[PDB]
């Protein structure tokens, strides 16, 4: 049968480049990193020391915590209190934000527990939802239409915060309730079911969630903020993936000049105690603190860098000196 | 002999009582093949079953069709829609469209196989057959240069006797012609066309014992039936030759003559490797059962614990939680069914197949005069190549060539020379020096040597006359002036050259009739009559004749050996010396060579011996042995004239090829049927073997070995060994209250004979059966377990070259016997050292590297689930997005590893030819092994600590700054995804050493197309008509933005890829390998 055709390809004579690995080309990569490590290692540990944090503990497990009265106080919503301190004002702008532990919210029997396409405002989805709400999903026949464990058990608690004045006169503080989510969601994540503005009359049938003492649309007055786009039912949409975690509640803001945001000495938090995580150790508190113009407090990234890069660094040198020493000797 | 009734007749007839094969269904055959030729595999429409049983031997198929029985329960599933199957289905399809393509040529071979278009009388007269035709016991007619169709008795011929002649080179592998007698009563009888159509005595025989030996058994035709025999039957693949037509009776026929009952027997090959993947799939099959059944435990307990203890996860059930423990240890078995994937199986397909066309594209094995491709056949056995130990080859036409060319000789002592040898024709070059006066030149041959034309055209002495004389008369061949030249219808291809070689060097030779020859002397014709025949004798290893002249004149002729006339020869020869001293000569190269005599008696004893030689002439039984001392009684005084050497054009490059193969360690024997002279010429002309060779021949090693029962030989080495089958048998011997220790007798003996073997250097083996020869590949296989590949030339070694583990066939010749049967094939001989020199290792260090790979860059994406499990409450939840965990090893990280195994090349290959030590690793394993693949997986879960437990310490604090896109599920998956695919394409990017353009834009095409996919899938222009699948649409579009989300992906590829440059530098310098020491200083 005929020749073979002629191609570099199938003679296996292409062009190539051989490895110029060599005991010159190896070093210097290891050396450049172990200098280009610490710097970034040091300038970001210095802003890890340089930030301060308050945990709260708002849970008080042990009998003589002051909350330990609302335990299982099963009669009205707890309205409880409890003083602290802190002993440097702050800068710049704050976020204050809840935080939970021990509770598995990355659970697969749990993760799977959500209808995106009856979130998202779908005219269908509304009056017949897909069949993974298991335990929920005809309480008596009726459109649960938040349904899911993911939004049956969106924690429920009120916080607020004053500052004691020169004559116990404990000022609220001025703390917004907006702009704590992702961009997108609010924009195209889920929306609500279209018509006009009532959101009473394009929810016939959908029943309330079994443990949502109140039905969504009195959420918020504020006509962006109730429906499936009040932004803390969001935030507690996204799951965490650990069984630790903090959630962003509210924010604040810088003062006009200069002035201490929230100058130091004792403070007063009043809560509603509203929530059962008694039974699984969930220790829940909230915590607060700022921001600054390179991140937040996470010293473990710091340390990490610093020491691999010094290891780097340390292994080079004895690199450097075995080659030097079998380096045409045997 | 069991009372079979051939029927060498007649047409059916059916006598056959209770005896045909009792089997319990009506697809009951005959028990006598009538034309079947079924040497296929299977049918066209039950096929497959069996193809299928034979296919799910592979262990990992065993394993998904147990994932597809597992996982389609609408119980616990975990996994998206059943989408395995378009994988699984091109494993197990594609390989039967191949071996159907390999398989189906087998139908039209046998079709014009089984058509042959002769003359057999299946009514009245004979007729016009296809071979598949002509049914079990038939007469047959054939005709001049036929095909043998069936082993077959001979009634009668053309010639003189009925003789015929059959070139039995078909069965074996020498080309001399043998002759046949038929049936002696009939000689007279029937002899003809008509009156054999009225017959009987139909005869039975013995079942084959694949001897081709005894055959016994007698007549049933009349007149005292006698017995019957080998001399009066022939086989299936003879040729015709000078024997116009004939006529026989047919025993044995179909497709069970002989050969098919002693050749065959294919079976399913698999190589090396794949007993290890499938040995190392077994084990982390069992790997991966225990981490279930742990998990499952720690589950069930957690559930205990804390299961029903929470209030948020409330189920739809009050299943007990040891329930929920057994219901979820089937949960992991398909989220980690990762471990032993499915993207194996299907790339390594594609790495054998296009390794195939590297095979059989390469020029440089392309032939260039026969214009031969060198093909593949197989197409699966690919790295096989590069384990090979022992090589089995046949002398026959594979190292030779079937050319003889005569060489030279000497006249009184004074040898012929090689360019000029004489005075004149000295100041040109090397070229020939003209034959002219030749009127029927036509040299095939090309001497440069010129007084020995200028002493014959001129007449100067008629020592040469007299040498070409003897040369002409001294022959066997039927010379005979058919067709305006002298035809010579040659017998044996051994005096063929010399006969031709004076047929145009004037001395034509004419008509020998009956008793009376006839020669040109430079053309002038001449009569004479023989005396006496004088035949030749395998002892006497002679043939001797005498002539008279019209005047009355006797000569004497030899044709003998050295060892055979150097007895017998004259007392006052002082040229004998000299003649000696050109032999001894010869010896120090690689022609044999005869010696050439006359005596001197007219009358005073010719009459007086020659009465009683006559006398003793006719002879019941003292014709071959009392003959033979009258015979031999006058076979003294020789008067010796000189020698003549033949030489024996073999192949080219063979010698170099030897050496290089000897060079890689490699254990080279010669398994033939010819017989002892040609094996020990070849033993010098291939250079297998010199001076200190102590060769101890076969009744030797019998003896010592005998004696002995280091290796049991005195220590030395180079102890070649030269066998006959009868001694090779002899050597092996195998020729109520029940013991049978025959085997405890025998099984050592093998054993010692077979290390005996190996230290020797060296093995020929002549006259051996090609029963024996497989026999001895697979004796051999077993003890020392090694890699066989046996390399053939034509019919007889078929047997063999389907026994080993490799078996190739030389093509472009006459070749199309073994051209069918290979596995790989090709159109020389030293060709063989690039196949195994750069395909070879080349082959099997791409797939080992690959499939070492292509282990740790799953289970390092695999463990992450498992090492995530304690965080998700043993739930069985993902760490990785969907639309991920299913494109990984489909798109994202695939194409390189295809392209380092289809492309990569350690070395040059011109160098790797230059220094074939490289090779040795194939055979040691130096590559992959049952440590090198645990090193992988201790590797690969190394990495997915790493991968896992970098962003876990940097998700147990914030990372949110003001964008606020923190820690949660949606990115404590792609901030690992990213890690992962960037850290195996690092990887493949520093084991690769041999970079292309196609390669660099294979793997930044992966990374690139990652990220651009990252992007868009968060764009809801295609989100669009498909609003239930892509849910995780704006997740990193968002989540890349912070810079915290970086600098930890940077970490984690550095810390679990520096430390493997280091191990890579470290251990490459202080025990560097062989590709090392050749890479470095490689100018030099
Ligand atoms: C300059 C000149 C250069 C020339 C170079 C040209 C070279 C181009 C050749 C391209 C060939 C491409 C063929 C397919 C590409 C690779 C296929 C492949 O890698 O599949 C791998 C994957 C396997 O996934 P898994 O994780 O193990 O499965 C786990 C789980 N159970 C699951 O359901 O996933 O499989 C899957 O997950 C699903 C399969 C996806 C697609 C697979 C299609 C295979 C069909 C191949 C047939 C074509 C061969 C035709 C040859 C000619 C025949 C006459």
């Amino acid at each position: 049968t005929r020749r073979p055709d002629n191609t570099a390809f199938k003679q296996q004579r292409l062009p190539a480049w051989q490895p110029i690995l060599t005991a010159g080309t190896v070093l210097p990569i290891f050396f450049i990193i172990g200098l280009i490590f610490i710097p970034i290692g040091i300038g970001i540990f210095v802003t890890s020391n340089n930030i301060r944090e308050i945990e709260i503990d708002y849970t008080g497990t042990e009998p003589s915590s002051p909350c330990n009265k609302c335990l299982s106080p099963d009669v009205t919503p707890c309205f409880c209190t409890i003083n602290f301190t802190l002993e440097k004002s702050f800068e710049g702008n704050v976020f204050m934000y809840y935080g939970l532990s021990n509770f598995y919210q990355n659970h697969r029997r749990y993760v799977k527990s959500r209808d995106d396409s009856q979130l998202n405002g779908d005219s269908s989805a509304l009056l017949n939802p897909s069949k993974e709400c298991e335990p929920y999903r005809r309480n008596e026949d009726k459109p649960i239409a938040p349904c899911g464990a993911i939004a049956n058990s969106m924690f429920n608690d009120t916080l607020e915060l004053f500052l004691i004045g020169n004559d116990s006169y404990p000022i609220p503080i001025a703390l917004k309730k907006k702009g704590i989510a992702w961009w997108t969601d609010k924009n195209v994540k889920f929306r609500n079911p279209p018509g006009g503005d009532n959101l009473e009359e394009r929810f016939k049938g959908t029943t309330k969630p079994v443990n949502w003492l109140k039905p969504v649309y009195m959420l918020d007055s504020d006509p962006d903020n109730n429906g499936f786009i009040n932004e803390d039912f969001i935030v507690w949409m996204r799951t965490a993936a650990l069984p630790t975690f903090r959630k962003l509640y509210r924010l604040i803001e810088r003062k006009s000049d200069l002035h201490p945001t929230l100058p130091a000495g004792r403070y007063s938090l009043n809560v509603t105690y509203n929530y059962p995580v008694h039974y699984f150790d969930g220790r829940k508190r909230m915590i607060l603190s700022t921001i600054s113009w390179m991140g937040g407090k996470n010293p473990f990234l710091g340390i990490a860098y610093i020491a691999v890069g010094s290891i780097s660094f340390l292994l080079g040198v004895v690199l450097l000196v075995i080659n030097h020493k079998y380096r045409n000797s045997s | 002999e069991c009372t079979w009734q051939v029927k060498a007749n007649d047409r059916k007839y059916h006598e056959q009582p209770h005896f045909m094969n009792t089997k319990f269904l009506c697809i009951k055959e005959s028990k006598y093949a009538n034309n079947a030729i079924k040497t296929y595999k299977y049918n066209a429409f039950t096929f497959i079953p069996m193809n299928l049983f034979e296919q799910f031997k592979r262990a990992a198929n065993l394993y998904f069709l147990a994932l597809l029985i597992l996982q389609a329960v609408p119980q616990i599933s975990t996994l998206a829609w059943y989408t395995t199957l378009v994988p699984l289905l091109v494993v197990l399809g594609v390989t039967a469209i191949k071996d159907l393509v390999d398989d189906v040529a087998r139908h039209k071979m046998d079709k014009e196989i089984n058509n042959r278009t002769c003359e057999v009388i299946k009514d009245g007269r004979f007729k016009v057959a296809k071979w598949k035709e002509i049914q079990v016991g038939d007469v047959i007619r054939l005709k001049k240069n036929d095909f043998v169709p069936a082993d077959i008795l001979l009634l009668s011929s053309s010639e003189p006797n009925s003789l015929c002649y059959v070139e039995t080179a078909e069965l074996d592998g020498e080309t001399n012609l043998k002759f046949k007698m038929s049936l002696e009563i009939t000689d007279q009888y029937l002899q003809r066309e008509d009156t054999l159509a009225t017959f009987d005595g139909f005869i039975e025989c013995e079942e084959p014992n694949n001897r081709l030996d005894k055959f016994t058994g007698t007549l049933f035709w009349r007149n005292t039936s006698f017995p019957l025999d080998a001399d009066k039957i022939l086989l299936r693949g003879c040729v015709i030759r000078n024997t116009d037509f004939c006529h026989g009776l047919v025993i044995f026929a179909g497709a069970d003559t002989k050969i098919m009952k002693n050749s065959g027997k294919t079976r399913f090959k698999r190589t090396k490797i794949d007993y290890l993947m499938n040995y190392m799939v077994y084990t982390i099959f069992v790997v991966l059962i225990l981490l279930s059944a742990g998990l499952a435990i720690g589950h069930a307990y957690w559930e205990a614990q804390v299961g029903n203890s929470s209030w948020y996860l409330y189920d739809g059930e009050d299943d007990t939680p040891s329930y929920r423990g057994f219901l979820i240890f089937w949960g992991y078995i398909i989220v980690l069914n990762t471990m032993v994937p499915i993207s194996l199986y299907v790339s390594v397909e594609v790495i054998r197949l296009g390794q195939s066309h590297f095979i059989n594209w390469d020029l440089q094995m392309y032939y260039a005069e026969k214009d031969t491709p060198a093909k593949a056949r197989t197409t699966t056995l690919n790295e096989q190549l590069g384990q090979i130990h022992y090589i089995f080859s046949d002398k026959t036409g594979t190292l030779t060539q079937n050319i003889m060319t005569f060489k030279k000789c000497c006249i009184n002592g004074q040898i012929y020379g090689d360019h000029r040898d004489a005075s004149q024709h000295n100041h040109n070059k090397i070229e020939q020096v003209d034959f002219s006066w030749n009127t029927y030149a036509d040299g095939k041959l090309a001497f440069y040597d010129h007084y020995l034309i200028e002493q014959i055209q001129s007449g100067k002495e008629p020592e040469v006359r007299q040498f070409f004389f003897l040369l002409a008369v001294c022959h066997t061949v039927m010379v005979d002036r058919t067709d305006g030249q002298l035809n010579y219808q040659a017998a044996s291809p051994d005096e063929g050259a010399l006969v031709n070689a004076a047929r145009n060097f004037g001395f034509a030779f004419l008509a020998r009739t009956q008793n009376t020859i006839t020669i040109s002397e430079l053309g002038t014709e001449r009569t004479y009559n023989v005396l006496a025949i004088l035949d030749f004798n395998s002892d006497r290893k002679r043939m001797s004749i005498i002539v008279r002249t019209p005047e009355g004149n006797i000569k004497l002729y030899c044709k003998g050996a050295d060892t055979v006339i150097y007895e017998r020869l004259h007392r006052m020869n002082p040229t004998k010396q000299e003649t000696q001293d050109a032999l001894d000569i010869f010896a120090n190269e690689t022609l044999r060579t005869l010696c050439l005599c006359y005596k001197e008696i007219e009358e005073k004893e010719f009459t007086e011996w020659n009465k009683k030689f006559m006398a003793a002439s006719v002879a019941s039984t003292n014709r071959d042995e009392a003959l033979d001392k009258v015979y031999e009684e006058i076979e003294k005084d020789l008067i010796l004239l000189g020698a003549t050497a033949i030489e024996d054009k073999l192949q080219d490059g063979v010698p170099e090829t030897i050496s290089k193969l000897a060079k890689a360690d490699i254990k080279i024997w010669v398994l033939t049927g010819d017989k002892k002279e040609t094996a020990e010429n070849i033993g010098f002309a291939c250079e297998l073997l010199t001076e200190d060779t102590t060769i101890c021949y076969g009744e030797d090693i019998n003896s010592l070995l005998h004696a002995r029962m280091e290796s049991f030989f005195p220590p030395g080495g180079n102890r070649a060994l030269i066998i006959t089958g009868s001694w090779l048998n002899e050597i092996l011997l195998e020729k109520t209250q029940s013991k049978r220790r025959l085997e405890a007798k025998k099984e050592q003996r093998q054993k010692n004979f077979v290390d005996l073997a190996c230290e020797c250097s060296a093995v020929i083996c002549c006259r051996v059966t090609p029963k024996q020869k497989a026999m001895v590949v697979d004796l051999v296989k077993r003890y020392k377990k090694a890699i066989t590949l046996a390399i053939g030339d034509g019919a007889n070694d078929v047997n063999m070259i389907k026994t080993a583990h490799i078996g190739v066939g030389i093509s472009g010749q006459e070749g199309m016997q073994a051209v069918m049967s290979s596995d790989y094939s090709f159109a020389q001989f030293r060709y063989l050292q690039r196949l195994l020199l750069v395909h070879g290792r080349w082959s099997y260090i791409r797939m080992c590297k690959f499939l070492r790979y292509f282990f740790y860059k799953n289970f390092a994406f695999t463990l992450v689930h498992f090492w995530y499990s304690f965080f998700n409450g043993y739930s069985a939840q993902t760490a990785y997005e969907d639309w991920f965990i299913t494109l990984y090893n489909v798109l994202y990280t695939s194409l390189p590893v295809l392209l380092m195994g289809l492309l990569d090349q350690d070395v040059s290959d011109k160098l790797s030819l230059r220094f074939p030590g490289l090779y040795i690793v194939g055979q040691r394993d130096l590559l992959f092994n049952y440590k090198r693949f645990f090193v992988s997986l201790l590797h690969g879960v190394l990495t997915s600590m790493i991968l896992f437990f970098i962003p876990l310490g940097a998700y147990l604090q914030t990372v949110g700054q003001d964008g606020e896109a923190p820690s949660d599920y949606q990115s404590f998956a792609v901030t690992i995804a990213s890690a992962l695919v960037i850290t195996v394409n690092f990887q493949i990017g520093l084991d690769t050493s041999y970079w292309t353009f196609v390669n660099a834009f294979s793997i930044f095409g992966s990374i690139a197309l990652y990220f651009g996919i990252m992007f868009d899938f968060h764009s809801a222009g295609i989100h669009v008509l498909f609003p239930s699948a892509f849910q995780f649409t704006g997740t990193a579009s968002n989540a890349l933005r912070q810079p915290y989300i970086w600098l930890t992906i940077i970490l984690a590829v550095a810390v679990c890829l520096l430390p493997v440059v280091a191990i890579r530098f470290l251990s490459m310098t202080i025990w560097p390998s062989e590709s090392d020491k050749i890479q470095k200083h490689r100018k030099r």
